[PDB]
């Protein structure tokens, strides 16, 4: 995360960080959105070009965890992945389309006050809150610019932005499967998810019945924070039906 | 949404904090999303 701050204790409990198991290196971020269900970045767990075609044995997940340093005994919580679920039409040859992936975890994680999952947008959430110039919140461990890396989990909220001006951005071809975010040279705030944050949750508080809910996951973008350039994020909603799909089928 | 049995838990416990909304407080820049609501 660019331009962040540092997130207070409990601030983002679904947070989840993706890592290699051998050798051990963080990947990814991702965000847990039940006691055994982990969402992320597709091109975090499959992306050929990068030499990543990840097995759920290959992988560990880290929860609750404030430093990436010490270990919180019984705080932050290291689960194995029984199973692992990429969208069968992620497309990583070309612009990244449909980039979202589920984990299952091998036992389902308690839910303590560092623990908690974040809640998956309904029709009539996404729409009211889905717009351009609404605020929503990225988290991440990922690099401070482009290159290091952060002691405490870091937080920036930012605006999503409208798709005629997403699309002019940048010339990789954008989908309806996502949405960028991020401030306008001639807004005067900055920031942006950077190398590692993807899979990490773009959320937004609904100040209807107070929940988080995530919206979309980061995916990708050109540099970090540069002016006239904007993150982009998968839209979680649209593939909600894949989420359930593979959910309620397995 | 989700059948709890393959879900596991959390439809109906999700989006709220512990250290935040359960306990009626508000985090350091939350304002910031619901102003951003707010025209
Ligand atoms: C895997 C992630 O860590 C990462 C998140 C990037 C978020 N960046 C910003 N500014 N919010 N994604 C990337 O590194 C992805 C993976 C594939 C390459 N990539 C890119 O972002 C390229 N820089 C651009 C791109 C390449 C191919 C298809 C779409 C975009
Ligand atoms: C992933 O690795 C498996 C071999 O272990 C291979 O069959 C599969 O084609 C790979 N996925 C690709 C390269 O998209
Ligand atoms: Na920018
Ligand atoms: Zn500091
Ligand atoms: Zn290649
Ligand atoms: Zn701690
Ligand atoms: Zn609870």
């Amino acid at each position: 995360i660019v331009e962040g701050s540092d997130a207070e204790i409990g601030m983002s409990p679904w947070q989840v960080m993706l890592f290699r198991k051998s050798p051990q290196e963080l990947l990814c971020g991702a965000s847990l959105i039940s006691d055994r269900w982990v969402l992320t970045a597709a091109h975090c767990l499959l992306y050929p070009p990068w030499d990543k075609n990840f097995t759920e044995n290959d992988l560990l997940v880290r929860i609750g965890k404030h430093s990436r340093t010490r270990y919180e005994r019984n705080i932050e919580k290291i689960s194995m992945l029984e199973k692992i679920y990429i969208h069968p039409r992620y497309n990583w040859r070309e612009n990244l389309d449909r980039d979202i992936a589920l984990m299952k975890l091998k036992k389902p994680v308690a839910f303590s006050d560092y623990i908690h999952p974040v809640c998956l947008p309904d029709r009539e959430t996404a729409a009211s809150l889905l717009q351009a110039g609404y605020k929503g919140r990225v988290t991440g461990w990922g690099n401070l610019k482009e290159t290091g890396q952060p002691s405490v989990l870091q937080v920036v909220n930012l605006p999503i932005v409208e798709r005629p001006v997403c699309k002019d951005s940048t010339r990789i071809r954008i989908t309806d499967n996502m949405f960028c975010a991020g401030y306008k040279p001639d807004e005067g705030k900055r920031g942006d998810a950077c190398e590692a944050d993807s899979g990490g949750p773009f959320v937004m508080k609904s100040p209807f019945n107070n929940r988080w809910y995530q919206m979309g996951i980061v995916s990708w973008g050109e540099g970090c924070d540069r002016d006239g350039k904007y993150g982009f994020y998968t839209h979680v909603f649209r593939l909600k039906k894949w989420i359930q799909k593979v959910i309620d089928q397995f | 949404a989700f059948n709890p049995r393959t879900f596991g838990s959390g439809e109906a416990d999700c989006g709220l904090r512990p250290l935040f909304e359960k306990k009626s407080l508000e985090d350091k820049t939350e304002r910031e999303l619901l102003e951003s609501y707010i025209d």
